[PDB]
């Protein structure tokens, strides 16, 4: 009994290059708990990031969210990584503005 | 309108990666109020809204007992499971519990709820007279003969007919403001080609609370549902949520689509098209 | 507030 | 950067028994040193541990307070922060002390029982600790009077979590992780809130030699075992319950040839869970 995690990366607010704004990667629909998530900076891990406290859905499967402030540009690339049981290579996930 | 309280447990053991973890949420509807973690240094109930910030010290020391019991509880309940499944002692396991209320407009009870997994699968649950038990397996039948004979459900019972009522409606008029007044979504639609001969619709609603919303996409007034692309309500992270519907569209074709937005804040539904 | 928690388990 | 250092399958170990220390850090059951209670100086000259260290057959020279750094590569030092302490604590040293419940072993649910642990050897400390796995003693100083060291450990408010087998070790000044044998083994039972069962006796509790007297345990609630004790206990019996045709559970109970009777209690238990019992019945009087 192992479900693999559903993954969404986006901005609190829409994105404007120079403008304080908030990243965020949100993790859901999967099962065991145990889960490492990474929010990358041109393919750095960024140091300052908190989540959400552990909860769950009907189907008894997990959520998390994944944030830290940021502020967009043209040049930087946001990402979120994620590892899990049902994942053999961690999954990174882009973040696109028009997503 | 209707509103609902719940509380959520995960216990989960780990041998040899730390001791057996207990973590604890409340939710009012769709907003996460309060939380207990045994991980931390010096573990206490703790709030999580602003709005149970100025609940007193005798709030969070009884609330930090009762998680303090729990946490003592559910390690036990984790050892219990591993002779009823006859599972080595060296495995990860996870209970999962699930409880509350949810009442009407008046403020009275609508129905109660009591729900217990075992490793993400159903384990046993109360019925909706909050006086049986529904057990999922020949493990759970063993809870449900003990908790028949120590008449678990009627002290059950006796919570969500009276503090979980209580407590729910004295949490609605602390915070009224950001609870009981739905925020209504910001909407837009946008466009993305894909080739010479399709684009992609994107219509998109933000900043909605509660999270309850109906987004559709319409081809001179015929639903698109079989086409549509719907991503799931995803957290903002201010309280507020997010949603967008997508729709692949034959080029020179964008003004035969309309979005249409539900949502609570909103009087009547809304209209939308690109341009 | 939380369900006091019963002095009986699994 | 602090590992997660852990003894299975307990830390409290006899000795020629066997215990592994595993040291957890990022991510995995990694690499690293173990230091005794001297936060720079390696055991057995500098160590690296490949894998989880089993201590096997167990002696008194692992007895200990332990420490592990996990390897940590690009940090200035190859090595992690120090883990939390594991205490190994290995028994069978000295004369086992003895351990005694006061009022008595059967407790109700949401009460109270002391623990009373004594021996004619000055032990300078006493253990508490219930048998299971991953499982942490208690400690007290031993008080002294009239040739005995003892300690009193209160348990309580009862509950599952508290129920089980207990044993009681003592030590002395010097080897403070040197335990003495352990005392003879006391089952703590939770009783309570599960509804009392019915006791009776067929054909009656009135009989004389030469004639059968058999003590029938009975509910309605499903109970799998029931427990027949005999005020001033000198073993419970224990029996399979049957469901009958009227939705009744019970254990037929025979009392074998020239039984001496007494006041008799029955109570009903739960598969996979032999300390957790219903209330007691109300007492039966069996007359010879
Ligand atoms: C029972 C005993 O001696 N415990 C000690 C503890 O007090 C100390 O903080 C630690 C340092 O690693 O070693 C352990
Ligand atoms: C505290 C102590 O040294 N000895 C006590 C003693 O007074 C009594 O026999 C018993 C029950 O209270 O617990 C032990
Ligand atoms: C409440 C009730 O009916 N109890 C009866 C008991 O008197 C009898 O010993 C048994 C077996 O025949 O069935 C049960």
């Amino acid at each position: 009994i192992q479900r693999t995690p559903k993954i969404q990366v986006y901005s609190r607010h829409p994105a404007e290059n120079g403008k304080s704004n908030f990243l965020n990667c949100y993790v859901s629909g999967f099962h065991p708990s145990d889960i490492e998530v990474d929010l990358l900076k041109n393919g750095e891990r960024i140091e300052k990031v908190e989540h959400s406290d552990l909860s769950f859905s009907k189907d008894w499967s997990f959520y998390l969210l994944y944030y830290t402030e940021f502020t967009p540009t043209e040049k930087d690339e946001y990402a979120c990584r994620v590892n899990h049981v049902t994942l053999s290579q961690p999954k990174i996930v882009k973040w696109d503005r028009d997503m | 309108g209707s509103h609902s309280m719940r509380y959520f447990y995960t216990a989960m053991s780990r041998p040899g990666r730390g001791e057996p973890r207990f973590i604890a949420v409340g939710y009012v509807d769709d907003t996460q109020f309060v939380r207990f973690d045994s991980d931390a240094a010096s573990p206490r109930m703790a709030p999580r809204a602003p709005w149970i910030e100025q609940e007193g010290p005798e709030y969070w020391d009884g609330e930090t007992r009762n998680m303090k019991a729990s946490a003592q509880t559910y390690r036990e309940n984790l050892r219990i499971a591993l002779r009823y499944y006859n599972q080595s002692e060296a495995g990860s396991h996870i209970i999962q519990v699930m409880y509350g209320c949810d009442v009407g407009p008046d403020g009275r009870l609508l129905r109660g709820h009591d729900q217990s997994a075992y490793d993400g699968k159903d384990y046993i649950a109360l019925n909706e007279d909050l006086s049986s038990w529904t057990a999922a397996d020949t493990a759970a039948q063993i809870t449900q003969r003990k908790w028949e004979a120590a008449r678990v459900a009627e002290q059950l019972r006796a919570y969500l007919e009276g503090l979980c009522v209580e407590w729910l409606r004295r949490y609605l008029e602390n915070g009224k403001e950001t609870l009981q007044r739905a925020d209504p979504p910001k909407t837009h639609v946008t466009h993305h080609p894909i080739s010479d001969h399709e684009a992609t619709l994107r219509c998109w609603a933000l900043g909605f609370y509660p999270a309850e919303i109906t987004l559709t996409w319409q081809r001179d007034g015929e639903d698109q549902t079989q086409d549509t692309e719907l991503v799931e309500t995803r957290p903002a992270g201010d309280r507020t949520f997010q949603k967008w519907a997508a729709v692949v569209v034959p080029s020179g074709e964008e003004q035969r689509y309309t979005c249409h937005v539900q949502h609570e804040g909103l009087p009547k539904p809304l209209t939308l098209r690109w341009e | 507030t939380s369900n006091l928690q019963e002095q009986i388990g699994w | 950067d602090k590992p997660f250092l852990s003894a299975w399958p307990s830390a409290v170990v006899p000795r020629g028994g066997h215990v592994t220390l595993r040291c957890h850090y990022r991510h995995r059951f990694n690499n690293f040193m173990l230091y005794k209670e001297r936060i720079h100086i390696p055991i057995f000259h500098g160590r690296i541990f490949q894998e989880s260290f089993n201590m096997s057959p167990v002696t008194t020279a692992h007895a200990g307070n332990y420490t592990c750094r996990g390897s940590h590569p690009h940090s200035p030092t190859g090595w992690s922060a120090p883990s939390n302490p594991v205490v190994i604590m290995v028994t069978g040293n000295h004369r086992k002390p003895s351990l005694l419940a006061h009022p008595g072993p059967l407790v109700k649910s949401g009460e109270r029982v002391i623990l009373q642990c004594w021996s004619d050897i000055m032990f300078e400390h006493f253990f508490l600790h219930k048998e299971g796995i991953s499982k942490d003693p208690s400690r007290l100083v031993g008080q002294i009077h009239d040739g005995v060291s003892k300690a009193n450990f209160s348990i309580g408010p009862m509950m599952l979590a508290l129920a089980g087998t207990y044993r009681c070790y003592g030590s002395v000044t010097h080897t403070p992780y040197q335990l003495s044998a352990p005392s003879d083994p006391l089952d703590i039972v939770v009783t309570g809130p599960y509804e009392k069962p019915s006791l009776s006796a067929q054909p009656g509790p009135k009989v004389q030699a030469g004639e059968s007297v058999t003590l029938s345990c009975s509910s309605r609630s499903s109970y799998d075992m029931y427990h027949l004790s005999r005020e001033g206990g000198a073993h419970e019996r224990r029996l399979p319950a049957v469901r009958k045709v009227n939705r009744t559970f019970q254990a037929d109970f025979p009392l074998g040839p020239a039984t001496h009777g007494g006041t008799y209690r029955c109570f009903g238990s739960f598969r996979h869970s032999p300390y957790e019992w219903s209330d007691p019945s109300d007492p039966l009087l069996v007359s010879v």
